[PDB]
């Protein structure tokens, strides 16, 4: 859970997009606290429609 | 006693508007709020709307 937050902060300092692959925690689900981040898999909390 | 609020997306606007609404909900003063706006300039070429 740790390293993606440093990676996102370091990248978003310059406001460049980031593509996330192997994380689905809901801490990055927000669109405000983290400036730029993308997901290729549904978040861990998204399994509520099933 | 007449006002309206306009805001963009920032970390804490929701709590701001919630506090304003809750404070004006129960008071002995007559507060007249005319709608709330949540405009955003993120969209490209959206200045018309």
């Amino acid at each position: 859970h740790f390293t993606p937050t440093p990676v996102s902060y370091t990248a978003g300092f310059y406001r460049i997009p980031v593509l996330g692959l192997t994380t689905r925690m809901s801490i990055y689900s927000d669109k405000s606290i983290h400036l730029s981040f993308l997901r290729t898999v549904p978040p861990y909390s998204h399994q509520s429609s099933v | 006693y007449i006002f309206s609020i306009v805001t963009t997306y920032f970390p804490g606007y929701q709590d701001f508007v919630n506090k304003i609404r809750s404070t004006i909900e129960n008071s002995f003063v007559g507060w007249e709020l005319e709608e709330v706006l949540l405009l955003d300039m993120s969209l490209d070429d959206g200045d018309s709307k």
